[PDB]
């Protein structure tokens, strides 16, 4: 077609048989055919008894060479051996032939050893050539309209050619399916001539939808590989994102407008799975078996290209906030999974990420515009990551950074812990919570010689509660998180964190011999203000030891044990402790 | 054919070669600046020896004036030997520089191919669709307009298709009528089929079953949900599809409970049957 | 850790610094070597030479791995009591020090021993090529489990 195609725009009228172009398919299960008639150019008999009787050679690259040295087409086939690949699945082809200054020639062969060529008349035919077949006996299913659809569109459906089938279904009617391809393709022609709808139509004809898009990107690329992209970005978030099993398709690739394969462990990495698109070429070095690409370090290169210039339109579209929220919702877990195992852009990818900080009610705020607003002499960022929003919302913890009008961020769900354990800075700065081994905060003087005054003045206490206490606690001091309760826990900086430790818990598969080594030491806080603790030195004082300070501490102990988000291991134990004084609250036990 | 350009294709970043003992991010950082320092080396290198040259140039274009103004002049024998050999000198390692010239020309061909070398940009376009709103949808007129079309357009085809169950083309059907149908119509031709079931249509009746049985199920789906229903068949057929015995056997309890539905629905419609008429 | 070592250096690559911190001891015993931040002051004075500004070499590599190993070994730091950075460098430009010999482990095994004590001897350019210290290696731990 391509060929004579070419050929009609130096003298057009030579083309006085005939003034159009079409493919058909005419299944036959009468006699067992699959004639196949096209209107190409057709063939003579010198060319045809000397190039299709030899095995290996095409001649379409000698006809390409005659033509001149420089031209304007990008024509496919170079290996010659594809017509002897229709045995594979056949016992016997004829080749109907004309050409307009030649006669009417019919070729057979069956495999053997020879074949033959004869004159003939018949039915007349214009320009084109036929091939009939007599399909084998156990391999009568390839028939069927379905199984044929089915293969067209998976393999070539962009030929911008058209054609079409003439099956009969239930007088009776011709059908004259036409619609097999009617999708021409998009990238091929000048970007700038395309009006907005049809980004819009082709995306629903390309995966079987019927919403609309988000962005696009159509950039091209020459040099020694040339290709093009047509990259999109879907609207609704699917459910079945993670479903995996059913072999990934979302990005294809195309060498001449052919499918050859699709993969996407090599082309692109695993958490911009989301991304569809066509990845169109003109030349590759393709396999005899025209489905591989050997030396596959192209497959490689293609990859940083394609992230590289993916990684501009996402940091792009940073302007309008208000798309930036319905994208925000929806895919920030691929986001937070890639900023995890990355190594070449990760500065870069530091500033896409939203929170909600202790100053916006219920708007997110960018991190890198958090930089604007803090004190002078303050050192690194502040944050804290929990389990629910409204639960970290009112934390003890923070009613004591909360007094001095400072910043905070509230990372809460398992990933947010995956991101901030590896990131460990952001333009000079550090990331540091407040669970952290005791954090000072700079401030006035006077304040430090009281609190050493405690220090030095409540050694006792402190020295005489660790031998009731065994072996669970680190150390217990008094820091300055504490305003409104008396107690609470941190961990260490070697060491897992709360939440993870129950991300650890919760995850299926995992051994049971790794909570021996990096279980994080547990570390006691308590607050000098809140008159039980000063209550308790009059009978430390007094009592040397008794039955009442060691239910108080136990009691008091386990409680701190809850208020950090810990679970313990025997709930009856302080469930007993709790009904064992509502009774005294309506008076006779006994 | 030959392949023997495409085959010293490298990358400072491979990742299927690797080691059980090495750490693969300092590996890529390694990999890539000792091979940006190489380029600047011999970067280097190069603009040295293009200066060289330049030089060498220079000196050529003075000795060849030199030897003009000799060549106007006359009488100075020892100094036309003494620049003789001058020049003889500068074509000595003329060819010297032209030797090693030559040599880095021939290796440039054998050094290894890149990205950055490849590759050069020509385009590049972007785009928002930010299109204004999407719809705003009343509770009164809508429910006519759309409605008496999507009558027209699917009643029949609807009553064509129902008459069987077979799963592939009841799925595909399916899929065409989430891709265009709606659910006002649904539901009327549910009651369509609930107040024809006097005929007593046994394939026909475990069909319409089925039909409203699967549209109840999908719109409490998407309404708890929050989905346009029309986007929400997949996970459907995928469940229903490979439904096994005992997801058979839920279907039927369930169908059971939709049956004790229809006697009520049976009853209520015989009350009415007897009031009106 | 000495057979990843001589992975990475087969193709001809050099590491700069292998300070001990630049290990993570990942699950089990498992060595991961990093690069960001006993040997971080005690490379060769071929840092301290500054001429041509490329004094870089394997040797360095090979002097520091066979310290640092050694005193992982030993377990304790050398060159704790007198630290005078200037006066170091100084002593070094002329009167420069030796390795003390008290300092020894008393397990010692024979094979490292010999080693150890055949890498300097004169010029520390002579050194060996990585896979015959990996076969020492091998040979001295598949030759004494017990027998
Ligand atoms: N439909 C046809 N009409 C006329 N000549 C044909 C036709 N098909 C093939 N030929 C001729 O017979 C030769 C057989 O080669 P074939 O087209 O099968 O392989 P190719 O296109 O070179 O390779 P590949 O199939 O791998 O792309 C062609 O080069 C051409 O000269």
């Amino acid at each position: 077609l391509d060929k004579i195609r070419y050929e009609s725009l130096t003298d057009p009228s030579k083309l006085d048989s005939g003034k159009e172009l079409k493919i058909d398919i005419i299944p036959n299960p009468q006699e067992r055919t699959l004639t196949l008639v096209d209107t190409g150019i057709g063939m003579t008999k010198a060319d045809l008894i000397n190039n299709l009787g030899t095995i290996a050679k095409s001649g379409t690259k000698a006809f390409m060479e005659a033509l001149q040295a420089g031209a304007d087409i990008s024509m496919i086939g170079q290996f010659g051996v594809g017509f002897y690949s229709a045995y594979l699945v056949a016992e016997k082809v004829v080749v109907i032939t004309k050409h307009n200054d030649d006669e009417q020639y019919a070729w057979e062969s069956s495999a053997g050893g020879s074949f033959t060529v004869r004159a003939d008349h018949g039915e007349p035919i214009g320009r084109g050539t036929k091939v009939i077949l007599h399909l084998k006996e156990d391999q009568t299913e390839y028939l069927e309209e379905r199984r044929v659809k089915e293969v067209v569109k998976k393999h070539s459906q962009f030929i911008g050619y058209p054609i079409t089938l003439y099956l009969e279904k239930e007088k009776e009617k011709y059908i004259d399916q036409e619609e097999l391809n009617k999708t021409k393709p998009i990238w091929t022609r000048n970007p700038d001539d395309i009006t907005q709808e049809e980004y819009g139509e082709f995306y629903k004809s390309l995966t079987n939808d019927w919403e609309d898009h988000l962005a696009v990107k159509h950039f091209s690329v020459e040099g020694q590989l040339e290709f093009r992209a047509l990259l999109f970005i879907p609207r609704r978030a699917p459910f079945d994102l993670f479903e995996n099993k059913k072999k990934k398709n979302n990005i294809k690739l195309y060498v001449r407008r052919v499918f050859i394969m699709d993969s996407c462990d090599e082309l692109i990495p695993e958490y911009l799975n989301f991304i569809r698109g066509v990845v169109d070429s003109e030349d590759l070095p393709l396999n005899i078996s025209r489905e591989m690409l050997q030396q596959s370090k192209i497959l490689k290169v293609i990859r940083k290209n394609i992230v590289k210039k993916c990684l501009e339109l996402f940091s792009e579209l940073a302007e309008d906030k208000e798309n930036y929220k319905k994208f925000y919702e929806a895919f920030s877990k691929n986001l937070k999974l890639g900023i995890h195992e990355d190594s070449t852009n990760r500065r870069r990818l530091s500033e896409l990420l939203r929170y909600h900080t202790s100053q916006s009610g219920d708007e997110m705020t960018s991190l890198s515009e958090y930089v604007s607003r803090m004190k002078e002499t303050q050192k690194s960022i502040y944050y804290i990551t929990g389990e629910s929003k409204e639960q970290v919302a009112n934390s003890a913890f923070v009613e004591r950074v909360r007094k001095r009008g400072f910043e905070v961020v509230y990372m809460t769900e398992p990933i947010d812990e995956y991101c901030v354990q590896q990131l460990k800075e952001f333009d000079g700065k550090s990331l540091v919570s407040v669970t952290k081994e005791g954090l000072e905060l700079p401030e006035d003087e006077e304040e430090k010689k009281k609190m050493e005054e405690s220090k030095a003045k409540f050694e006792n206490l402190c020295k005489l509660m660790k031998e009731i206490l065994d072996k669970k606690v680190e150390k217990v001091t008094i820091s300055n998180r504490l305003v409104s309760s008396p107690c609470c826990i941190v961990t260490s900086t070697y060491g897992w964190t709360a939440n993870m430790e129950r991300i650890m818990k919760a995850q299926a598969l995992r051994d049971n011999s790794t909570m021996g080594y990096m279980m994080a030491k547990k570390h006691l806080e308590i607050n000098p203000d809140h008159p039980i603790v000063e209550t308790l030195r009059q009978k430390a004082e007094a009592d040397k030891n008794d039955k009442a300070v060691k239910d108080l501490v136990v009691l008091l102990f386990e409680t701190a044990l809850l208020s950090s988000g810990f679970s313990l291991e025997d709930p009856q134990t302080h469930s007993n402790r709790i009904y064992r004084m509502i009774k005294l609250g309506l008076g006779i036990d006994e | 054919v030959d392949y023997s350009v495409w085959d010293h294709i490298e990358v400072s970043d491979d990742e299927d070669e690797t080691h059980p003992n090495i750490d693969t991010a300092s590996l890529f950082r390694w990999r890539h600046q000792a091979r940006v320092e190489r380029m600047e080396q011999f970067q280097k290198e190069k603009e040295e020896l293009d200066r060289g040259c330049r030089e060498c140039k220079r000196k050529v274009a003075e000795c060849q004036r030199k030897l003009k103004e000799l060549e106007v002049a006359e009488g100075g024998k020892a100094e036309l030997e003494r620049l003789q050999a001058e020049a003889q000198q500068l074509r000595k390692e003329e060819r010297s520089w032209e030797q090693k010239l030559e040599e880095m020309r021939k290796k440039e061909k054998s050094m290894p191919w890149n990205v950055d070398t490849l590759s050069k940009d020509g385009f590049s376009k972007s785009m928002v669709n930010t299109k204004p709103e999407k719809t705003e949808e009343d509770s009164e007129e809508v429910r006519e307009q759309k409605h008496k079309t999507f009558v027209e357009k699917y009643e029949k085809q609807i009553k064509h298709f129902g008459m069987l169950r077979r799963w592939d083309d009841s799925q595909k059907y399916l899929s065409d009528n989430v891709h265009l149908v709606c659910e006002e119509t649904a539901n009327y031709l549910v009651i369509w089929c609930i107040d024809l079931e006097v005929e007593e249509k046994c394939a026909l009746m475990e069909q319409v079953a089925h039909q409203t049985i699967v549209m109840q199920f999908i719109l409490e789906l998407a309404k708890s949900l929050k989905v346009d229903p029309r986007a929400c068949f997949r996970q459907f057929f995928t469940k229903i599809k490979t439904a096994d015995r005992q997801y058979m056997e839920g279907f039927n309890d369930e169908l059971e409970a939709f049956k004790e539905r229809v006697r009520g629905r049976a009853k209520l419609r015989i009350e009415k049957a007897m009031k009106e008429y | 850790t000495a057979q990843g070592m001589d992975y990475l250096h087969a193709k001809s690559i050099i590491h700069r610094d292998l300070k001990s911190n630049n290990i993570f001891l990942h699950e089990d015993l498992t060595v991961k070597i990093g690069d960001f931040g006993g040997s971080i002051l005690w490379m060769a004075p071929e840092v301290i030479r500054m001429q041509d500004k490329n004094p870089y070499s394997f040797q360095s590599d090979v002097y520091a791995f066979g310290i640092v190993l050694y005193e992982l070994m030993t377990g304790q730091l050398p060159y704790s009591n007198i630290n005078n950075r200037d006066q170091i460098i100084f002593m070094v430009g002329r009167g420069y020090l030796s390795p003390d010999l008290s300092k020894v482990r008393s397990n010692c095994p024979k094979a490292m021993k010999r080693l150890m004590a055949e890498c300097l001897k004169k010029k520390r350019d002579e050194r060996p090529l990585f896979p015959q210290i990996l076969a020492s290696i091998e040979l001295l731990a598949r030759s004494l489990p017990k027998i």
